[PDB]
């Protein structure tokens, strides 16, 4: 027995999903093809690719799936590009321009006040 | 930018969906029987007499109290969750709007300048404006400069050098000027400080006091 | 499974209640989501994953502690090994794998590191600008209100008792069991809870039995489905109480990591003047290292010593 | 009652 997750696209783009079942270690009751099994449980009717990216919708133990040209991949997500910093005892860098920037942040203040009637 | 994006205001618009949920959760529990013959106070009454009657409605009535609990409890919690995100924008309206702050990454990425709120549906919305660096070069550096056989250190800035000068300058914007006695400060000799160099400290008086 | 373990006549008597099992799955799926969030606030400050040189040229500073060991399956630092290793089903009730995995908390938290010792708080800023590590100590002297003189005239004295904290953490954390304790504690209220959940399917809640099939082998419908009636209300409460109290503990957590994300900015990407704040003593500088379910600090600070007495005055009286 | 060093006076002398 498990959960069975169900990995969808909007569907004002597309209809096709792919679906995880949670405790299957593929010895899978359903269907085949497309069989991606991982740590989260067997991922059917995705592609596994070798290419890492930004994590869309998130499925678990470092894996997210999203939907590219069609059809609804599998990957690693990727933490971030890399950087390698030249450090040295006897380098600095230092800012010859700036840019003002202004960025937006949202916080909830209040919620809806209700009462009830219990009669 | 907040007109093309519909996701920008997701934070509020999650406040409301849970709250209409959560209504629009509780009149469902009224079409529930909870064992009873039917959901309608009235149909069991109209249908069966009181030895029956009320025990048909006292399954509905526990039924009914435990939605409203069930109800009440969560909008505590949620509740809860509101007071705290309130008391941090509170906090932020102190700390950003009427002042400066120093606290790295909380009156947005970057250095904090300024910062301006907007009101919202159910909430606020801060504009935070800051000072992001650009276009680094790379110099050579030193923590010290030799001069007579004593020790200078910067005042306030940090002593850079291109391929064939040594500058003092202020570290956040590149803006080399002349190393001087009004610019260091001299504390012991040329021996303690590890990567000290060879440069010429300019005297300011010198000139004036020949002239 | 909870309530009625794949019983025909209890699932049709469930269905005649409300819509509980929808609202107990959205409570702890809320708890589920808020979790990877919560550990993606802490550990993902940082866009880029930067790198370290090969470990050489810090002025005598020493990180191989707390810096990812190569030789290791595992690139974790040797204090996150110890970190590790200290922190210690069928009835419908799974746990769900994290979205971060050890490897990716490890990756954060390298690059964390890698940016802060070679471009100082730059990094949370902007892009990273190099610097030399002694002279980021230079700055972060000048932010507690001691000149560069010190730190210079006293490098090597600096850098042996930087060395030695180090070392005496490691060691301190291998010895004492109850270090991790808070880690500890969370890890066993949630197994407590799990394990009390378990335990009231052997509750009567004065039905003839526990067990559903018992009621339905021995007796009739007209008296069975009272038996049952009795026993479904009883799970039903039993889960309600348990997801209420998740709720309120997952509640706890959440201010826990938001607190160990503000941590983060201000005492590993920053250098703070709140007192008391990022470790007693004068801040200077602090390096995150990852634990099981957590966060682990350590931060640097400055601790005035030796002190003397000396005679004073507001002002001095010249001409 | 104590002394502030003036450090001009010298070199205004020699
Ligand atoms: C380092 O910067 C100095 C100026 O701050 C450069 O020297 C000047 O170069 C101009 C020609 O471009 C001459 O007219 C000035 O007389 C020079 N000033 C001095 C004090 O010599 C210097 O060339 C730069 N060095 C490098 C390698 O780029
Ligand atoms: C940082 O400190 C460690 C101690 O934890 C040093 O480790 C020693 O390395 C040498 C050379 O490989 C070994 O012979 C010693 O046995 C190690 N010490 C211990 C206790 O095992 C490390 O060399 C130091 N690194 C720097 C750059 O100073
Ligand atoms: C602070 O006091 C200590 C004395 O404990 C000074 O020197 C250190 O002495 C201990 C004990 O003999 C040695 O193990 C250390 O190696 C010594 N330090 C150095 C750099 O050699 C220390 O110099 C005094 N602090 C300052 C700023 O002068
Ligand atoms: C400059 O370097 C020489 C070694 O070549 C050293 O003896 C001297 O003290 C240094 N500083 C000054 C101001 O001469
Ligand atoms: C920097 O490293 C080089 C190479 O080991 C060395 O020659 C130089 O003296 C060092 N400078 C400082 C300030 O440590
Ligand atoms: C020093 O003390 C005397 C009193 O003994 C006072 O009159 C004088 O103003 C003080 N200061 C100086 C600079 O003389």
């Amino acid at each position: 027995f498990g959960g069975v997750s169900v990995i969808t696209p909007g569907t004002n783009t597309s209809n096709q999903v792919a679906v995880l079942y949670q405790d299957v270690n593929c010895r899978v009751y359903s269907t085949g093809s497309n069989v991606f099994q991982t740590r989260a449980g067997c991922l059917i009717g995705a592609e596994h690719v070798n290419n890492s990216y930004e994590c869309d919708i998130p499925i678990g133990a470092g894996i997210c799936a999203s939907y590219q040209t069609q059809s609804i991949i599998a990957y690693t997500m990727s933490l971030g590009a890399e950087n390698s910093v030249a450090y040295s005892n006897n380098s600095i860098a230092i800012p010859t321009n700036f840019t003002i920037s202004v960025t937006t942040e949202i916080l909830p203040v209040s919620m809806t006040k209700t009462s009830v009637d219990c009669t | 930018s907040l007109s093309s994006t519909p996701s920008a205001l997701g934070k509020l618009q999650d406040v409301v969906n849970q709250n209409a949920q959560a209504l629009n959760t509780l009149v469902k529990q009224l079409s529930s029987n909870f064992g009873a013959i039917s959901s309608v106070l009235n149909d069991i009454l109209s249908r069966l007499c009181p030895p029956e009657a009320e025990v048909q409605i006292d399954r509905l009535i526990t039924g009914r109290l435990q939605s409203l609990q069930t109800y009440v409890t969560q909008q505590l919690i949620r509740a809860a969750e509101i007071r705290a995100s309130a008391n941090l924008a509170a906090t932020k309206m102190s700390e950003c709007v009427l002042g400066q702050s120093k606290r790295v990454d909380f009156c947005g990425k970057g250095y904090h300048l300024m910062s301006f709120p907007q009101s919202a549906p159910h909430g606020v919305v801060f504009l935070h404006v800051t000072y992001v660096p650009a276009q680094e070069k790379n110099f050579t550096t030193a923590p010290a400069i030799c001069h007579d056989g004593k020790a200078h250190f910067p005042r306030e800035g940090v002593f850079v050098s291109n391929g064939t000068h040594w500058f003092v300058t202020q570290r956040n914007f590149y803006e080399p000027q002349i190393i001087t006695t009004d610019n260091t400060f001299v504390s012991g000799n040329c021996d303690v400080v590890i990567g000290i160099v060879n440069n010429t400290v300019y005297d300011p008086l010198q000139p004036e006091l020949d002239s | 499974m909870y309530i009625c373990g794949d019983s025909t006549e209890c699932s049709n008597l469930l269905l005649q209640y409300g819509s509980f099992c929808t609202q107990l799955n959205r409570a702890l799926t809320g708890i589920a989501v808020e979790q990877d969030k919560n550990t993606q606030e802490v550990f993902a400050q940082v866009k880029q994953i930067y790198k370290t040189p090969p470990i050489k040229d810090f002025g005598g500073f020493n990180f191989s502690q707390i810096l990812p060991d190569p030789s290791k399956p595992s690139k974790r630092s040797p204090i996150e090994d110890l970190l590790f290793n200290k922190v210690t089903k069928f009835n419908g009730l799974t746990v769900l794998p994290p979205l971060l995995t050890d490897e990716m908390i490890a990756q954060y938290t390298s690059a964390l590191l890698a940016g802060t010792i070679t471009s100082g708080w730059t990094f949370g800023a902007g892009p990273a600008l190099q610097i030399p590590f002694p002279m980021q100590m230079a700055y972060r002297f000048n932010g507690i209100g001691v000149t560069q003189n010190v730190l210079y005239e006293n490098q090597k004295l600096i850098a042996n008792q930087f060395n030695s904290a180090i070392g005496k953490i490691q060691d301190s954390l291998s010895s004492t069991p109850s270090a991790l304790g808070k880690l500890q504690d969370v890890v066993n209220q949630n197994a407590q809870a799990l394990n009390t959940l378990v335990k009231q399917l052997s509750s009567n809640f004065g039905a003839i039995s526990s067990v559903l099939n018992d009621i339905l082998s021995r007796l009739c419908p007209p008296e069975a489905e009272v038996q049952i009636d009795r026993l479904i209300t009883g799970r039903l409460q039993s889960l309600q109480t348990y997801v209420t109290q998740q709720l309120i503990r997952a509640a706890e957590i959440r201010a826990s990591a938001n607190l160990a994300a503000t941590k983060m900015s201000e005492c590993v990407l920053g250098q703070s003047k709140r007192v008391d704040f990022c470790g007693k003593g004068y801040h200077l500088m602090s390096f995150p290292q990852s634990a099981p379910h957590g966060v682990v600090f350590l931060h640097v600070t400055y601790v005035p010593a030796q002190e003397k007495n000396f005679t004073t005055a507001p002002a001095i009286c010249h001409d």
